[PDB]
């Protein structure tokens, strides 16, 4: 009901103020000299982080116009968060450059749409130039270097992740851990892993901890409770004559079945491992085929059209080794053909295309990662919860950077390529004079990343910007050494996917916000 | 003098069942580890019961049980069973009623302040089937009021409604009537409860009662009024003259026409005129919970579930019991024992069952998440209360779809007359796992439904 | 309520008084010249105590910023509770040192990255030097010395605790008990003690009071419960001819079982006793398996192919003596072979090496102690509950010191070894000027605790600092005697690793607080 | 195999529209007929049909103009409707 409208700069100032506050919140957080900010929590402890978008989520100002402007500019921060998390700094700084330069020079008057079209086509040209200039990355040493760059210039965890990459290849995945060892540790678990342990302690076997370690196991799949399917004694006797144990994936256990397993395993020749279903019905039945292909067998279940009761020695799959604890299970390797394995991989490829976002995608990625290799277990190196969280954020940023660099290549850091190509294509022409003005405003505002980088280093932005513009190719300024240097030689390289995403998002949001002529607020 | 040496009950609940005339009203004397002895009894009944100018007596005189005549049995876990006796009070020839000050001194145990509320989950001790002797006895809800039209007692139908988007506002009848014009689940709409002609009310206080003059579309329109049009007036002295004998066309449906039950100023005051005829003014409380005192940030309320044992007359669709108590710090016999009580494999009991000589609808509220895919979960004890399975509308973004499921006050009829185990509570549907996309505040730490919101790049 | 933003010194300024207030609360409390502070609870009585962490736990003021600084600094106190329990005053003085050094660093403006690098390097070097300075502790008199100094030179109770430690051995674990008399008393409980007493008053054996004391008892494992079949007579009657004691282990005892036990006790058939269910499934399985193995008993379960009717006379367990009272049943010792006992202790140690590392492992330590040690009880002669609380805080601090010294050993307490290692770590060098400055700043930061120790008794700061820094070896200052002397003579020997953990938490919190850039809070 | 989850009357109407489109007749209990009184010629037929994991597609029908124009004639009055907003949109 209570509504107030402010028009033109009358509103803009307030918006500007809020945005300026955000700039003050953000710009000081990046750079070798900058500091990270602490996020208040009423329940627990405020958390120190670099996470700017979280800050913007928690920034609030009493002014209605300013506060709602902050929340509406929060959308671009959230969208930039969706991809990488860093380089969002670049989107913010170029947005501040846009608002500052534009609003101080155009003074409205000109057409926002023509300016927007000019900056849009300039963004398209910059995208083309970035695609053309991208330099591929090959050596894992450069991979470790770029991860370290993404790791706030920290090398130990970076080289740890690089060695993990060497061990697991492209398909390997990692784990996130809380309060495990307080210092860096990396191991890899190979093969298939199951989120279950043996239900009965009576299964104490040869390995310590009462674990179950069996060579050449024989798999059994069951989605029902087995009472009269106890009549597997031909298959059971075949397994006994084989000389290697068998494992059970029964969905439910008859009391008689549990008792007979207990009595025959304690004294006999047939030591069997029996565990409950791994998880939810959908993913369980989906990974039944994964088990069948891994062990080279066919899924054993009643609700499929082969047979409900009959079973042969070839029906069950064959594996190499199984190691099971009371909580977790692992099968090292199974006797399965590569042909069917990559056929299932091919059908998983079309399975990859989906829009459910969470849920199915995450489990399918996990199960496929186990289908190809193993999972990397890590112990985090840090003393406090905030330190662990920051370390893990840097780790995932490094992972994203490695993915983007491998798929796309690398470019010189600091956005120097952006301003260089902007200088290269300065002759861009538009439909009218307003479009050319927009083009020129955009090319001038593209300098913002390096300008803020220099400003944060306690040095004059204009001077270093001019010197860098004097520099060419892979040569420029090393801010870390506060001197000159070659970006290749210093190893500061950036995957361009994050750059492209941030520039597209920020260009769109700036173009939409600039066209404002009226602003509506709620009155108290 | 003293207090005790009057009741030496030394047997378990079995003896408390054989008597039949044992009514329990007291506070659990379980001194909290951390709070020491003296304060447990200092704040029990010394300053929070009556005020007690000197002392008072009943007309019968010589009542020995002013203090807590504690027969509490304490051999294993200090299982507290204490009663403020009522059957031993003044028994009269025709009414059996005591005087003005008899009940006023002892029977209203008040936990107004004492720290005994951090976690205290009270499961089952209930007045047995031997209650009709010299008492009125309520066992009726809306599932038993219009029972002849298709509602049986236990989980057999209801009049409490689910709302399709939009949640509330822009009242359906003018334009959004299509939401209510769907007998497939839009059948009885209610608004947010904290409203009416209260002293602390906004400008809308006039609108609420004004909803009475727009009842003109219930006879000639072809639809019967089933909205909670908040017109229940505060001042009663107007109906007195005319409506008594014949003109009772409004009906007994206190949960079809609106009724204001906020929990502070209304209660069950209707007892006076309608001791026997209409003891059923439905507990008309809009479905709001887990946002007032349960939150450790906002704790505003108290515990009275023991004293609410007489309140079954209302036909409760909502009571502010609290929460399961999940989160904070676990371990030291972790608070996950909710699962460990029955889900443990190596447990056994051959002989007795849950039979307290008078069972009734008793199942704790589904808090957090409990889907039919977790069939080994919550269906052991009874599985249903006087409510119907209705949660956040995360997967409920469709007009008709599974028409049967959305029948809030109709599918319960089939789902209890189908007669298929305790699954009836969740026989409706199971896609409720998607509903966590809407309401976060129920699954926060253990269930993986919040993993997508935040917590670094993992799923 | 609404959000409030403060930038740079604005926050920094606030932070100051926060810990300053905390310092005013805590620093003065340590030492014999140190006093105690009152922390009152509205419902309960006020608690006057010297433990710094006890003060810290409930610390809260009106100011938002001071409160949030306080809740960061409370993390080290909470972690001390979790791990050490004492040296909390040391953690607080470390916090004061680091805040002073942080304000000075902001005054000069070093890079926080290099600052935290220098801090952690100095901390690791201090760890190395302390490990170099480690001194083993084995004799009981040093145990008494450390117990006394932990109880502030309490010779009586310290010697009591040392004597208890000696008589129960290292594996003996002590408990906390209510105070009735005016004098402390010490009790030793051996074997399995549990809340199990006779149900019927007719169960009285020779030692009156329903107490059944049986030497070399014969123990039956009657899994679950037996009421209707009621005939354990195949072994019952056989041992009745054997004329030997009987022990029954069953979860439930019914009217029939009580009736026949009364028949045996009164008519004189044979001496028989029975025991109820322990409790939860995990605990009962553990404490029945361990007893059966230790006593050489037979694993009997109707869950497995077995019955009370289908039983063997060899199923009996054997112990040294069992004493049953009205509520408690105690197994003094069990009869078993040494190899089996040590093997079961080895498997329970394999259980010790548990990923849980939590209260489950503590309930396991219960079993381990009953395997090797015993239950130690110090029933305090406290007159009032508050003096009881202070006594128990003292004894728990002594327990923490003793247990820490068990694994680590002790080094000179009172900071003399700490200032010694800091003086050694005075030759440390960093990569750049920022790192060297951070190192030397850490040197004064570690000098701070000792000089505040000096000022707590209001003594000559410069004289003590000079005469100690120039000095070496055992030459140090004693607050109890308030004079120089040999460290061994002073006998303030502390398991340093608690101080090690405290100082590394201090390093981490300094590293996080040197990230002071901006803050957003809520309105009061 | 295809299962229809929708509301009764509209599901029945769309199934009969399918049958008319494909030149078939619904084997429905709205008529007193069942499988015992039913023939393979009563089944629906098409010329080319494509089915995927999520959706189904019938490309060719058999109802030609006799069924289509008759249903159009009976649905012309249905084009105007009292449900108004977007019910007519679903009808078209």
């Amino acid at each position: 009901a209570a509504k107030d409208v402010k028009f033109g700069n009358d509103a803009r100032v307030k918006m500007l103020r809020g945005v300026n506050v955000l700039a003050d919140a953000v710009k000081v957080t990046l750079g070798p000299k900058g500091r990270n900010v602490v996020l208040d929590k009423s329940f627990g402890a405020p958390t120190i982080t670099k996470d700017g978008v979280s800050v913007a989520r928690e920034i609030e100002l009493e002014d209605k116009f300013e506060n709602m402007g902050a929340q509406m500019v929060k959308e671009v921060a959230s969208k930039a968060n969706d991809a990488a998390g860093d380089g969002t700094t670049t989107a913010t700084v170029l947005a501040q450059a846009i608002i500052t330069e534009g609003l101080k020079a155009v003074a409205a008057g000109m057409n926002p749409m023509d300016l927007k079209r000019g900056i849009d086509k300039a963004v398209t040209a910059a995208v083309e130039e970035l695609k053309a200039l991208s330099v591929p990355c090959s050596d894992s040493k450069a991979i470790a270097q770029v991860g370290t760059i993404s790791a706030n210039s920290d090398e130990t965890v970076g080289k740890l992740i690089a060695e993990a990459m060497d061990k697991v290849g492209k398909e390997g995945v990692i784990t996130v851990e809380d309060g495990t060892g307080l210092q860096d540790e990396l191991d890899v678990v190979e093969g298939m892993q199951f989120d279950r342990g043996y239900l009965s302690p009576y299964f104490i076997n040869k390995p310590e901890t009462g674990a179950v370690e069996l060579e050449s196991p024989f798999i059994l799949l069951a989605d029902k409770k087995i009472s009269n399917i106890r009549e597997m004694l031909p298959v059971l006797e075949a397994v006994a004559k084989a000389g290697k144990p068998l494992l059970i994936i029964a969905e439910d256990v008859e009391g008689e079945a549990l008792a007979t397993l207990v009595v025959n395993t304690m004294r006999g020749i047939v030591k069997v491992a029996a565990v409950k279903a791994p998880g939810f019905g959908d993913r369980r039945k989906a990974m039944l085929q994964d088990i069948a292909t891994l062990t080279g067998g066919t899924v054993i279940s009643e609700e499929i059209g082969m047979e409900l009761e009959k079973a042969t020695l070839e029906d069950l799959g064959q594996a190499k080794r199984v190691v099971i604890n009371k909580d977790t299970t692992t099968i090292i390797d199974g006797v399965g053909e590569e042909a069917a394995i990559q056929g299932r991989v091919a059908q998983i490829r079309q399975q990859i295309e989906e829009a459910t976002s969470d849920y199915d995608r995450e489990k399918l990625q996990e199960r496929v990662a186990k289908l190809a290799g193993g999972v990397a277990v890590i112990k985090v190196g840090a003393a406090t919860e905030v330190e662990m969280k920051e370390k893990k954020a840097r780790v995932e940023d490094a992972l994203h950077a490695t993915r983007a660099a491998v798929e796309e290549g690398v470019v010189a850091g600091g956005g120097v390529a952006l301003i260089r190509v902007a200088s290269k294509l300065a002759d861009l022409r538009g439909q009218n004079e307003d479009q050319n003005v927009g083009i020129k405003v955009a090319l001038r505002a593209m300098e913002a990343p390096l300008r803020q980088i220099v400003l944060n280093c306690g040095e004059e932005p204009s001077v270093v910007a001019n010197t860098v513009k004097g520099g060419d190719g892979n040569y420029g300024y090393n801010a870390a050494t506060e001197e000159y240097g070659n970006m290749i030689d210093m190893g500061i390289l950036d995957p361009t996917k994050v750059t492209r995403s941030a520039l597209q998002y920020a260009a769109s949001v700036a173009g939409l916000m600039i066209t404002t002529e009226c602003m509506v607020t709620d009155l108290p | 003098d003293q207090s005790s040496r009057y009741v030496n009950l030394a047997l378990k609940e079995e003896d408390l069942i054989a008597g039949g005339e044992h009514v329990l009203c007291a506070y659990i004397m379980k001194p909290k580890a951390g709070y020491g002895y003296v304060a447990t009894a200092a704040h029990f009944a010394a300053e929070s019961s009556t005020g007690t100018n000197v002392e008072v007596c009943t007309t019968d005189d010589f009542t020995r049980g002013v203090d807590a005549l504690v027969y509490e049995v304490d051999e294993a876990r200090e299982l507290t069973k204490i009663a403020y006796p009522v059957a031993l009070f003044d028994r009269n020839i025709t009414d059996g009623k005591a005087m003005i000050a008899s009940f006023l001194t002892l029977t209203m145990g008040n936990n107004q302040g004492m720290g005994d509320v951090e976690y205290a989950k009270m499961h089952d001790f209930y007045v047995p089937e031997a209650y009709r002797a010299l008492f009125d006895g309520p066992s009726v809800n809306i599932s038993a009021l219009w029972k002849v039209l298709g509602r049986p007692e236990v989980d057999g139908g209801l009049v409490v409604g689910t709302i399709i988007k939009p949640k509330l506002g822009l009242r359906p009848k003018p334009f959004a009537e299509a939401c209510h014009a769907f007998w497939l689940g839009g059948d009885f709409i209610k608004n947010d409860e904290p409203q009416g002609n209260q002293p602390f009310a906004p400008l809308r206080d006039t609108i609420a009662l004004v909803a009475d003059a727009m009842r003109r579309a219930q006879d000639e329109t072809g639809e019967a009024k089933l909205f909670s049009a908040n017109i229940t007036a505060d001042d009663p002295f107007e109906i007195i003259a005319r409506g008594e004998y014949v003109l009772e066309t409004f009906g007994e449906n206190a949960s079809h026409v609106a009724l204001l039950v906020d929990g502070y100023v209304a209660g069950a005051a209707a007892i006076t005129t309608a001791r026997r005829r209409f003891p059923d003014n439905f507990l008309h409380y809009h479905r709001a919970g887990h946002g007032a005192v349960t939150s450790p940030q906002s704790k505003r309320g108290y515990t009275a579930f023991v004293h609410c044992k007489m309140a079954r007359l209302q036909g409760a669709s909502g009571i502010h019991t609290g929460t399961m108590g999940f989160g904070k710090m676990e371990g030291e016999s972790s608070d996950r024992a909710i699962a460990y009580m029955l889900t443990q494999d190596e447990a056994q009991g051959p002989f007795y069952r849950q039979s307290w000589g008078g069972m009734k609808a008793c199942t704790p509220i589904i808090s957090g998440g409990m889907n039919a895919l977790r069939m080994p979960g919550f269906f052991e004890n009874l599985g249903n209360a006087n409510v119907i399975l209705t949660a956040g509308g995360g997967a409920f973004g469709h007009i008709d779809g599974p028409v049967a499921g959305a029948r809030s006050l109709r599918q319960a009829w089939q789902a209890w007359r189908d007669g298929v185990p305790v699954l009836d509570y969740a026989r409706e549907h199971k896609e409720l796992a998607r509903a966590f996309e809407s309401f976060p505040g129920d699954a926060d730490q253990i269930y993986p439904g919040w993993r997508k919101a935040l917590g670094v790049e993992d799923t």
